[PDB]
């Protein structure tokens, strides 16, 4: 798997995008712009930002 | 990269 780990807490600013509590682990599925990642949490899919995570080695 | 807690324009919609 290709994973980060959330630093920043992130209230999701539109429907499209996810929640994010600090130490979550995401699950990376895309880049879809910079700064914009889609990826899956706690069986969600959805957007967040790339700038409130860290990327973890893979493996 | 340095992150930051602000996030980046978005363009692309879903």
């Amino acid at each position: 798997k290709r994973q980060c780990k959330v630093l920043f807490e992130y209230i999701p600013q539109n429907e499209d995008e996810l929640e994010l509590k600090v130490g979550d682990i995401i699950d990376i599925n895309e880049e879809v712009e910079e700064g914009w990642w889609s990826g899956t949490l706690n069986n969600k899919l959805g957007l967040f930002p790339s700038n409130f995570v860290k990327e973890l080695e893979v493996t | 990269p340095t992150p930051r807690p602000v996030p980046m324009k978005r363009h692309i919609f879903r």
